[PDB]
């Protein structure tokens, strides 16, 4: 029954991984943050100053 | 998961495959 | 035209310098430069004829030079950074 348990509860995570779009949201938001500033840096040469 | 201006990306010491090797 | 080579270009006025390359994306009639995300140029086509032309910057990149110890040894081994060394 422990096995089983076990199992199954591994499943669901991939099923719960695979769905929710937002489940990986702290490195995305890392990785996002880090493009962001990035894009800021280079963006700012556009600017007369 | 999903302009270089003298910006340099150094790759990691470690790639991906190690990482999950370890 | 010179192509796959760094140089100065100066197409109507973009006043730039990198290497050029062919490029497969394709631009509207109307259309001549090309910018990426970041507002840089990336495209520019020819004045001349249809080719669409990209513009990768100038090869470059740090110079980390690789030593053990100076009473181990004198020799060195330099690394040339995010570079394909046919340019070195
Ligand atoms: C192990 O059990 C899992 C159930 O989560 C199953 O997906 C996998 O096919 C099984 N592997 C075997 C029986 O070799
Ligand atoms: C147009 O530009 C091309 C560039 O290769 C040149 O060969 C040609 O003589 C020019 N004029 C015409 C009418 O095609
Ligand atoms: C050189 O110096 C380092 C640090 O003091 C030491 O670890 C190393 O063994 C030395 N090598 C030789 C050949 O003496
Ligand atoms: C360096 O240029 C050669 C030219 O044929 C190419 O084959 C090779 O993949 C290039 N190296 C890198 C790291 O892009």
């Amino acid at each position: 029954l422990i096995a089983n348990q076990f199992n199954s509860a591994i499943g669901k995570i991939q099923d719960s991984l695979s769905s929710t779009p937002s489940a990986l949201g702290k490195l995305q938001d890392v990785v996002n943050q880090n493009a962001q500033a990035l894009n800021t840096l280079v963006k700012q040469l556009s600017s007369n100053f | 998961v999903t302009k270089f201006n003298g910006l340099t990306v150094l790759p990691p010491l470690l790639t991906d495959e190690m990482i999950a090797q370890y | 035209l010179v192509k796959n080579k760094c140089v100065n270009f100066n197409f109507n006025g973009l006043t730039g310098t990198g290497v050029l390359t062919e490029s497969n994306k394709k631009f509207l009639p109307f259309q001549q430069f090309g910018r990426d995300i970041a507002d840089t140029t990336d495209a520019v086509r020819d004045p001349q004829t249809l080719e669409i032309l990209d513009i990768t910057p100038c090869s470059f990149g740090g110079v980390s030079v690789i030593t053990p110890g100076t009473n181990t040894s004198n020799q060195v081994a330099v690394l040339y950074q995010d570079v394909n060394c046919t340019e070195v």
